[PDB]
C-alpha cells in the first residue's frame, strides 16, 4: 500500500533501519524531526498518518 | 503550504530540511520565552502566605 | 491458513539510484 517511510543509509549504501511513519507517534516524530535519535522533550508533528 | 494534497507534500518532501530549521527554531523560541517568564518571575523559591 | 505480524519484514530499496550517510523520506 501506498506509505510514507524513513530510510537511513550506511557508508556501504546498505540500509540501516526503517521508520514507517503510519503507525506509531514516536514514528511520525521521527519523520517529522528528520533523525532517528530524537531528545528528550515536546515535538508538534505532521500529518504523516 | 498544502491543503492536505498529496502532490504538494510529495514535492515538499524535498524541503524537509527548511521545515526542520522552521519547527526548531520556533520551538527555541518558545521554550527561550518560558524560560524568561521563569526568569523574570521565579527567583524566590518559598511561596510566603499572606 | 491464519494470520502473522509484518516484523518489519517488508522494506525495499525504493530507488534505483546509489545514496550513503543520509536519511530520506519516501512516498
Ligand atoms: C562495509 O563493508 C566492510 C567490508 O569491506 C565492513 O568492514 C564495514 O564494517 C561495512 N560498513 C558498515 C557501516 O556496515
Ligand atoms: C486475520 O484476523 C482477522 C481478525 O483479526 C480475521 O477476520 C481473519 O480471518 C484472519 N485471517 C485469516 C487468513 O484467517
Amino acid at each position: 500500500k501506498l506509505t510514507t517511510i524513513m530510510l537511513s543509509f550506511d557508508v556501504n549504501g546498505t540500509i540501516d533501519k526503517a521508520v514507517d511513519c503510519s503507525s506509531d507517534p514516536l514514528s511520525e516524530l521521527k519523520c517529522t524531526l528528520k533523525s532517528f535519535n530524537v531528545s528528550k522533550g515536546i515535538y508538534p508533528t505532521s500529518n504523516f498518518r | 503550504i498544502c491543503g492536505d494534497s498529496q502532490e504538494c507534500n510529495k514535492l515538499l518532501l524535498q524541503y524537509g530540511s527548511f521545515c526542520a530549521q522552521l519547527n526548531r527554531a520556533l520551538s527555541g523560541v518558545a521554550v527561550e520565552q518560558d524560560k524568561n517568564t521563569e526568569a523574570v518571575f521565579a527567583q524566590v523559591k518559598q511561596i510566603y502566605k499572606a | 491458513k491464519q494470520n502473522v505480524s509484518s516484523l518489519m519484514r517488508g522494506v525495499y530499496y525504493p530507488d534505483d539510484i546509489y545514496r550513503s550517510n543520509v536519511n530520506v523520506l519516501f512516498t
